[PDB]
């Protein structure tokens, strides 16, 4: 019954820079957002674990916070390899279920 | 076909709550209670309660803001405020860190007469201005709406009031010590109307209400999501002792004929900063109990950890009161900062002051609290909390618990959760084959014969409530109207009970007269046939009374 | 560790085709569903239809309710039979796999297919 | 004396009605409709109906206002607008024929700062002010009182609501498709609750009716006088496709500390007069049916022709209508010219829009409406039209026909023709010597007698519909009492039907009983013996069940 809505549809930052992907959600969450990066041609990579903690497998690169009604995921020290679409999501089973962002793009 | 009238029965209801018991709650629209606390046990009765669906918070919630924007409907609406104010800081002997708090502004007041203006100054908070375009600054709230300062002559002290039923209704009791937010009550009584309850509003700590059983109660709609608030119920006062500790002077500007704005003339003495002051070890301890009684939910062998609030910008994030009239916003985080592994030192709060309130968090108004002259302590005794559980990994442990209650109803979810509204119902029909109120609620339907009259007799039985009591009042006369038709229509006027002409029809129920009128109480029976009672009602009003009549 | 997945193509209008979707090994018994997740040629990610990987209780997408069914079939697979599969469900359809967070509700996607696409 | 309760019968009544179903006649202060459109032929009833003395249009008429005022409510007043504005006429590409309805003003306005003034501008209509002493114009209802502001946030459409009765009455519905304003109709339904009738205010035209049966209907109070409204009810719809052709860009400019006025900001693309197109074919059609039947009363051999309306400002003169919430006064001339001798083409109206208006033709208080972004379209059906004869010489003819209407009301009476309300009285008295509702009123008063059940069962049965709910439940319960009272009196409590011990009064009435029984019906009953109720009713209360209780 929710939408997560993402504004920065495409951002660009040269080598080492820094880019922001905020995610505005329609309700009351906690912190339950995931933040997956997805390139074409391969499965979505996990990056946070409740809007916060880092999945395993990932560089602290990224990071984020937030805790209801808005979301940031920060990228620092970009390189070309983060080129991705980045995902939002609250994921509930039940009524007022599952939902995901349109993603963002990010060039490097 | 038998016909009972005065049975007692009830069916759940939502019905208008009349309170009863200057402030702004003002009392001047409120009904004087009667001393004596009428209530009758009912001795087999388990009623269903369901403290997250109890619209009786829902009510005690409007009526406080209607009563609390009357109030502010005869003070000063302070238009003439928005100018441009030219200010600096405060000189004095000032506490290092608090910096800034404090302005000295100065700005072009109007006077009693439209053509002299005045140059006057007060002292505000940071908190209540904006810089705008070098010392040219603007009071906050003239961006979107002027607003009314409280009256000096009217007192915020929570006062409470009662809730009683109208006629035809009563209020159910949940006694069982160990009730959690729902579930059937194994212990049931009834009254007239509910204890005392204190409009006390707060954020983050329940301040001044009841207290637990023996042990600390956690209640939640669902325990196990992440999106509802935990209420936790201290079984032990906690107390907080809160000041504002800076002198200061009030001073009266007049603003038109027959107007005048309250401002801060002054300070006297080194100004500190407002802080509250908690007993360390008493926190320590009821912590301790709240986690002994959290891990009853979350694994024998699990860790909790608390962390102080998070983002939001004030009312969000910070603890709320008001104290002495004066409005706290206070820094909780030196309460919510430990982890419990399994298996005097007060503490001392910071804290901000602010003017300029939105109460209810509403918008489009909001009130200007005037200054209080003097120095302000007051105390309190929190009774519980409101927390938030965050997440986890499924591959770790350490749930964490944070401050949280966005809502203001919670704070009264919290006491009106042993009550709940019903509705009674007379006019059983049973087969016979043609000591208190409610009281017999619980014995057999034999036994019930006895107390029909009781039953019946409580079926009949500038201001704010006005409209709602004549509503009440017409809709207990309407129905029992109703009812007194019908059966004067089925020939029973003036009969508890009476019989008809009608044998009873065997497929509506197949029992014997022993096994029902010796065993099943009038609750259990209409619940069994009242899939067929419109067809008896139906069947009485024509087939006799009507065709008898032509005989 | 990884899910793998097929059955899609091409079917004329009104036909059916039927996804599946294997693990390469998971716990099927546990506090995780398995999921098909549809993600339409231009936009972002659309809820399909969940089915807990214990009871098997199942939960669709309001869209998709009338239309769509899934099933475990075995203690590798799962599957999705979209029936009547219109120009409106051209997509890639991907599998993935739902986790809880502690003792919870709200879930949290850790595995995903590569997906595949019907039209 | 024979005593019956729950008699079929009933008197000619007023009452309040209640309404039933944001917009400007909201429905907050509503109660929401019964799916079920209960309806009750009455075999052989014959009621007169008068469309001209119906008081439901009158308070349809008053409910409205005050609907409307109370939309008004919390909307800004526009008194800062009272100043000078020194202004041109605009520069763009403009329709040669449009001149001078345009002007594009600037002036001194306030800020939400008392301290501070900003120079801003807005482009008005040439109606809406007044050359006053270079270019100095003012507003022009500064000169008798400022105006409030349609909220930005309220819908103008006219929500169709039902009128519903009050327990104890009914409302009479006329089937009878040739009825003209007056008379006996002889098909009479009932009904708990009107039709939804839609709101629709306007004038010279009916816009958005209901049609007429297969020919059109001409009703009028007096159709010889010339004081009289003509009402033409059409058999079939007309359409009018209307516009505002100009693109208008919208401009908020702030006023004060929560206060913002809609200015007029910018025009895009080339000026265009506003106007519309109604069907030529179909308006000519449509006159010539109007014409076959206004010769019926006026002569069969004679000449009637069309005129446009007359002297007049604006408001009388010409046709009016809200369309996407612009207020539009176009110029009907060229539907009402033409001569009816005895024995696509579109029409195109020029029309102009006004931003102050005076709604209800009242004095002191008035409407501004805000521009609307955009270019508005909306279509419509007209299904009748006003109209006034002028005069004549004796020894002529060509009678005129010229457009009118100036009262509101006649928009309404328009559809609630058909409609009248009654008071169900019981408590019939008739000698013996000592189905659906109403639906036993055109039978034998023996054969209603089984239906006394029925009726007796319907005599009991921010917010602008407040007190009103109240009186009338208050009134329904009180003459439900009063009757039980009397029937107590007279020892006959609880039956429908009961025999005092007074025999028949022959000089009340003298007709064998089987006379009365097997033929008239309770309504005729009532007629011939009502002058002498009253004396049956006191004797009935103190000879028996008083004497007789001494005894
Ligand atoms: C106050 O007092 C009252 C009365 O004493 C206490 O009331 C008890 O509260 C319990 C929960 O607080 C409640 O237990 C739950 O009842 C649910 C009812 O469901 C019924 O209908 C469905 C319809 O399909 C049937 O399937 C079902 O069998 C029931 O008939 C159950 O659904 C809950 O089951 C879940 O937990 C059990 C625990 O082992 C699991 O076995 C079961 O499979 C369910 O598990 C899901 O949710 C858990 C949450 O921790 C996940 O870990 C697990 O992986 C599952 O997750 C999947 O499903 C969820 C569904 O939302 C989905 O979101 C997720 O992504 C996965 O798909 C459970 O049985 C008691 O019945 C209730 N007692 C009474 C008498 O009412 C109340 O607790 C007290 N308050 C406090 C604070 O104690
Ligand atoms: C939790 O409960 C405590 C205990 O009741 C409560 O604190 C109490 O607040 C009231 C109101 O501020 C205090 O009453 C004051 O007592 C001093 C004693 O000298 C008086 O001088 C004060 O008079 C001023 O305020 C009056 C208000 O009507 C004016 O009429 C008068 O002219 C003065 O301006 C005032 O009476 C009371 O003493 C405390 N109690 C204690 C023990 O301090 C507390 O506020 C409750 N918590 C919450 C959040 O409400
Ligand atoms: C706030 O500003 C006012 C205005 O300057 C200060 O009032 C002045 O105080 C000095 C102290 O001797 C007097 O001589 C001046 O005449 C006062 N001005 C007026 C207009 O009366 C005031 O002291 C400042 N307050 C603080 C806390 O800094
Ligand atoms: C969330 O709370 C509700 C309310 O307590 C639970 O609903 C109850 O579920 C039990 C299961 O047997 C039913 O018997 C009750 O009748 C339900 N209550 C009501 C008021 O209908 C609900 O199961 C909880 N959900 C979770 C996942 O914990
Ligand atoms: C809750 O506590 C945290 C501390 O863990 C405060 O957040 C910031 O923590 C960093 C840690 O280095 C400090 O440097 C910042 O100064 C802290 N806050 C600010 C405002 O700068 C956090 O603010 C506390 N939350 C609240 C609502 O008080
Ligand atoms: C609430 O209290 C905490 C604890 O004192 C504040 O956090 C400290 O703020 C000072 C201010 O510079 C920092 O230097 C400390 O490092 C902070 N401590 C920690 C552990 O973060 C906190 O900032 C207060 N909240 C707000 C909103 O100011
Ligand atoms: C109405 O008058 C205003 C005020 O002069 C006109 O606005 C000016 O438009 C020119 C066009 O280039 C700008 O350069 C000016 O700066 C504008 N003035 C202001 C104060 O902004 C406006 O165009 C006129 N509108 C019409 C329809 O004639
Ligand atoms: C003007 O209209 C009224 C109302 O229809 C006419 O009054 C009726 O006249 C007839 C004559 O027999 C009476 O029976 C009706 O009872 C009258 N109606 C009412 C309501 O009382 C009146 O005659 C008309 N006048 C003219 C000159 O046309
Ligand atoms: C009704 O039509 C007449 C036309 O017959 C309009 O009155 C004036 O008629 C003369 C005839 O030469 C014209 O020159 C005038 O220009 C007409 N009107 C005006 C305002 O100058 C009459 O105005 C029409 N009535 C209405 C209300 O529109
Ligand atoms: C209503 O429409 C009529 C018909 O077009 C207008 O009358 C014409 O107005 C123009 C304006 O100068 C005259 O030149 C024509 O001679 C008029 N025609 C006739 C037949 O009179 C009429 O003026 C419009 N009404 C108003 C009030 O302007
Ligand atoms: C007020 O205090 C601030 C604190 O940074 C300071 O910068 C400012 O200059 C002070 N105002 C004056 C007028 O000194
Ligand atoms: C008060 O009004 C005078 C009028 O000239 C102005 O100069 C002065 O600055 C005003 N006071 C303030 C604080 O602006
Ligand atoms: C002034 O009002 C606007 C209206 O939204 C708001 O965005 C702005 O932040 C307000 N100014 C301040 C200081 O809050
Ligand atoms: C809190 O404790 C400190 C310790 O020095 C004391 O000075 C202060 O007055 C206390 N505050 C209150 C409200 O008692
Ligand atoms: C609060 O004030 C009371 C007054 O009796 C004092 O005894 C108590 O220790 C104080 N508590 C704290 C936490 O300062
Ligand atoms: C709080 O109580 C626990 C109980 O064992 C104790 O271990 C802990 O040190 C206490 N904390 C403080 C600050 O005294
Ligand atoms: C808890 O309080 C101590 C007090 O110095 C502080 O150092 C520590 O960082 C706090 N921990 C958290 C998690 O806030
Ligand atoms: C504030 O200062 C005045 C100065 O005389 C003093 O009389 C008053 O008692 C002080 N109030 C407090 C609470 O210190
Ligand atoms: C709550 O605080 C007040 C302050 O006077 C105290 O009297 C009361 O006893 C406290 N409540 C409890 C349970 O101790
Ligand atoms: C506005 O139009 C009228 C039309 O006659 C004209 O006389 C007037 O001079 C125009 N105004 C200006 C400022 O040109
Ligand atoms: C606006 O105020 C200034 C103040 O001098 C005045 O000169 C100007 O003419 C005003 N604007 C208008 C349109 O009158
Ligand atoms: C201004 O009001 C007077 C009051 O009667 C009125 O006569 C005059 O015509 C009004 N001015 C305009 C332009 O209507
Ligand atoms: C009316 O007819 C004319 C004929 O050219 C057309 O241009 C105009 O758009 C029509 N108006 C409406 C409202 O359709
Ligand atoms: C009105 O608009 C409708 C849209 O269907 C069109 O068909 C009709 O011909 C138009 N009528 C006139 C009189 O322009
Ligand atoms: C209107 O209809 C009549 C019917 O005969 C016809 O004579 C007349 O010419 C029509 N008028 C137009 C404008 O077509
Ligand atoms: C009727 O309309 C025509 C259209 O040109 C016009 O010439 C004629 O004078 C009008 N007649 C009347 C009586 O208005
Ligand atoms: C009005 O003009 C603007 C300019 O871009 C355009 O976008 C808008 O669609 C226009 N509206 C209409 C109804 O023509
Ligand atoms: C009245 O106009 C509306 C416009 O949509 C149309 O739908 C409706 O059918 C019309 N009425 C008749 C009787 O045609």
């Amino acid at each position: 019954d929710i939408v997560m809505t993402q504004t920065p549809a495409s951002v660009e930052a040269d080598v080492g820079g820094t880019v922001t992907i905020k995610c505005q959600a329609s309700q009351r969450i906690v912190n339950l957002v995931a933040w997956y990066q997805h390139k074409p041609g391969q499965p979505p990579k996990l990056l946070i674990i409740g809007a916060s903690d880092l999945a395993s497998g990932v560089p602290s690169r990224f990071s984020g916070s937030g805790y209801g009604t808005e979301f940031t995921l920060t990228i620092s020290d970009l390189e070309c390899a983060d080129a991705a679409t980045y995902f939002c999501q609250s994921a509930y089973n039940g009524d007022g279920d599952n939902a995901f962002g349109g993603g963002t793009e990010v060039v490097v | 076909v038998t016909v009972y009238y005065g049975v007692p029965v009830w069916k759940d209801a939502e019905t208008t709550l009349f309170c009863a018991s200057h402030n702004v709650w003002a009392t001047h629209a409120c009904v004087p209670t009667d001393p004596n606390p009428q209530e009758i046990h009912l001795e087999n009765v388990t009623e269903e309660f369901n403290m997250w669906k109890n619209n009786m918070v829902e009510q005690m919630h409007t009526d406080i803001i209607s009563l609390w924007d009357q109030s502010l409907k005869p003070c000063v609406k302070l238009t003439p405020l928005c100018v441009t104010l030219q200010c600096t800081n405060v000189t004095n002997n000032i506490t290092d860190d608090m910096r800034g708090e404090l302005k000295n502004c100065s700005f072009n007041m109007t006077t009693e007469l439209r053509d002299k203006k005045q140059k006057v100054y007060s002292l505000f908070y940071r908190l209540d201005v904006v810089q705008i375009n070098n010392k040219e600054y603007r009071l906050i709230n003239c961006n979107t709406s002027a607003c009314t300062q409280a009256c000096p002559k009217v007192s915020f002290e929570p006062i409470p009031i009662h809730y009683c039923a109208p006629a035809g209704f009563a209020i159910l009791k949940c006694k069982d010590k160990k009730f959690n937010g729902t579930g059937p009550c194994p212990s049931v009584s009834t009254v007239q109307c509910t204890h005392g309850i204190k409009p006390v509003v707060s954020t983050q700590l329940l301040l001044n209400g009841s207290l637990a059983e023996e042990e600390v109660m956690i209640r939640s709609e669902n325990i196990t999501n992440n999106a509802k608030n935990i209420l936790v119920q201290f079984n032990t006062p906690v107390q907080i002792n809160c000041t504002r500790p800076n002198n200061y002077t009030r001073k009266s500007i007049r603003i038109g004929p027959g107007q005048a704005f309250y401002a801060t003339g002054d300070i006297i003495g080194d100004i500190r900063q407002a802080h509250c002051n908690v007993s360390k070890a008493t926190w320590n301890e009821t912590l301790g109990k709240v986690v002994k009684q959290l891990r009853k939910h979350f694994g024998n062998n699990t860790i909790i950890r608390f962390a102080n609030s998070s983002g939001g910008d004030l009312e969000v994030t910070t603890h709320s009161f008001n104290c002495g009239g004066e409005f706290f916003y206070c820094n909780t985080s030196g309460l919510f900062n430990s982890t419990w592994i399994s298996n005097n030192d007060s503490i001392t709060l910071p804290c901000r002051i602010k003017q300029i309130i939105n109460m209810w968090q509403r918008i489009g108004q909001c009130m200007y609290a005037p200054p209080i002259q003097g120095v302000i302590r007051c105390v309190s005794n929190i009774t519980g909390l409101i927390l938030t559980r965050d997440g986890g990994s499924t591959n770790s442990t350490t749930e964490t618990f944070r401050p949280g209650g966005g809502d203001m109803r919670d704070n009264w979810r919290s006491e009106l959760y042993k009550y709940k509204v019903v509705k009674i119902e007379p006019l059983g029909v049973a087969p016979t084959r043609a000591r208190g109120f409610l009281g017999a609620a619980g014995s057999t339907m034999g036994a019930a014969s006895m107390t029909l009259t009781v039953q019946a007799r409580n079926l009949l039985s500038l201001t704010v409530w006005g409209i709602k009591q004549l509503q009440a009042r017409v809709l207990a006369v309407e129905r029992y109207l109703r009812d007194q038709q019908l059966l004067g229509i089925w020939g029973c006027s003036g009969k508890l009970i009476c019989t008809t002409n009608v044998p009873w029809n065997s497929s509506w129920s197949n029992r014997n007269l022993s096994e029902i009128w010796d065993n099943m109480t009038w609750l259990q029976w209409d619940k069994e046939i009242s899939n067929y009672t419109q067809i008896i009602y139906g069947l009485l009003e024509e087939s006799q009374n009507q065709q008898e009549k032509n005989e | 560790q990884s899910l793998e997945e097929s059955g899609g193509g091409l079917v004329k209008p009104g036909g059916t085709l039927t996804l599946t979707c294997k693990a390469s090994g998971i716990d099927f018994t546990s506090g995780y569903d398995m999921c098909w997740v549809r993600q339409a040629p231009g936009k972002g990610l659309e809820w399909v239809a969940c089915i807990y990987l214990g009871d098997g209780n199942t939960y669709y997408a309001s869209w998709a309710k009338g239309q769509f069914t899934i099933s475990k079939t075995s203690s590798t697979t799962v599957t999705l039979q979209m029936t009547s599969l219109t120009a409106a469900d051209t997509a890639t359809y991907f599998c993935a796999r739902f986790a809880g967070y502690r003792y919870s509700v709200w879930s949290y996607p850790d595995l995903w297919g590569p997906g595949t696409l019907v039209t």
